[PDB]
């Protein structure tokens, strides 16, 4: 029990690879029927991440209704997240169509298009506000409207229009860039600076749908967001903050999509994240404003 | 196909 002395016991013994093995071992294994059939093999990323067939995310048409995406429902936090892979050059549309469908506000995106010399998501959004997207398959239409640049993130606001319906939507893009693969942020300031900007947006209020939260694959960086969110939540609405254990709200989590957090130091992050992001839910409104300071956004 | 780890 308790997060802070259970951290602390855990650097000191250095078993940060055993405690991390074990939730692993304890994983929950549902099947993904769906997502091996031979038809969906060009709208997988990677062929070991697939989402659970009790837990995806069913496009609304009557030809192929299949994208590499989860729905994490997190009961007592009141919380849910759709969490996808980052799309392919064909898998763009069925992308935004599920945004659409599913009536989300907010994208967060945790990686960059191509990092470490390699292709690891397509360019799904416009650079350009006069250079809009077209995608003809399921009739949408995308307009980059404005961006805010910091130095280690950016916020993008988006115009998706429906061309069948006639309907427009401002959707919000928050795009962490310096957040390598298997890696961790800068520090939680860094990271905690970001989550609570996509809060104060309204993104993440049940008035809309669920937040569309990818990386590459959709399981580390972005199993770290959703975790340190979730965790966040919990000792907000319980009345007695110790009681939350990261674990098993880890497992909860895994319960909805495979591999969410794919390092042992991933995990040890989280640990961190949610220990110092505590202090602004118990009731100190000043280390918010220190955050900030400290992640050096200017 | 390619494999993530």
């Amino acid at each position: 029990m308790e997060m802070e002395k259970e951290f602390e016991q855990i650097d000191k013994s250095g078993s940060w690879a055993a405690i991390y093995q074990d939730i692993r071992h304890e994983a929950s294994d549902f099947p993904c029927r769906v997502a091996k059939l031979p038809k969906n093999k060009n709208r997988n990323r990677y062929r070991d991440v697939s989402p659970f067939d009790h837990s995806r995310i069913k496009l609304h048409q009557e030809d192929n209704d299949y994208i590499n995406a989860s729905l994490i429902k997190m009961e007592e936090a009141q919380r849910s997240y759709i969490l996808t892979q980052g799309p392919l050059p064909n898998t763009c549309g069925h992308f935004w169509e599920m945004v659409w469908e599913q009536k989300s506000r907010g994208v967060v995106m945790l990686n960059r298009v191509m990092e470490k010399g390699s292709l690891k998501c397509a360019q799904y959004w416009p650079q350009k506000e006069e250079k809009e997207m077209i995608f003809e398959d399921t009739n949408l239409k995308l307009t980059l409207i404005s961006e805010d640049i910091k130095s280690y993130y950016t916020v993008r606001q988006l115009e998706l229009e429906n061309l069948t319906t006639q309907e427009t939507r401002e959707i919000l893009h928050f795009h962490y860039t310096t957040w390598p693969d298997f890696g961790v942020p800068e520090s939680p300031a860094s990271f905690l600076n970001f989550l609570f900007k996509v809060r104060e947006s309204g993104s993440l209020s049940p008035e809309h749908g669920p937040v569309v939260v990818h990386a590459s694959a959709g399981i580390g960086r972005s199993g770290t967001f959703c975790l340190a969110d979730t965790c966040l939540l919990l000792m907000d609405k319980r009345k007695d903050p110790s009681s939350v254990d990261i674990k098993k709200v880890l497992l909860e989590m895994r319960k909805f999509r495979m591999g969410l957090i794919q390092t042992a130091d991933q995990l040890r992050f989280s640990y961190l994240a949610v220990i110092e992001g505590a202090k602004f839910i118990m009731g100190d409104s000043s280390v918010q404003d220190q955050w900030k300071e400290l992640s050096h956004e200017d | 196909t390619d494999y993530y780890r």
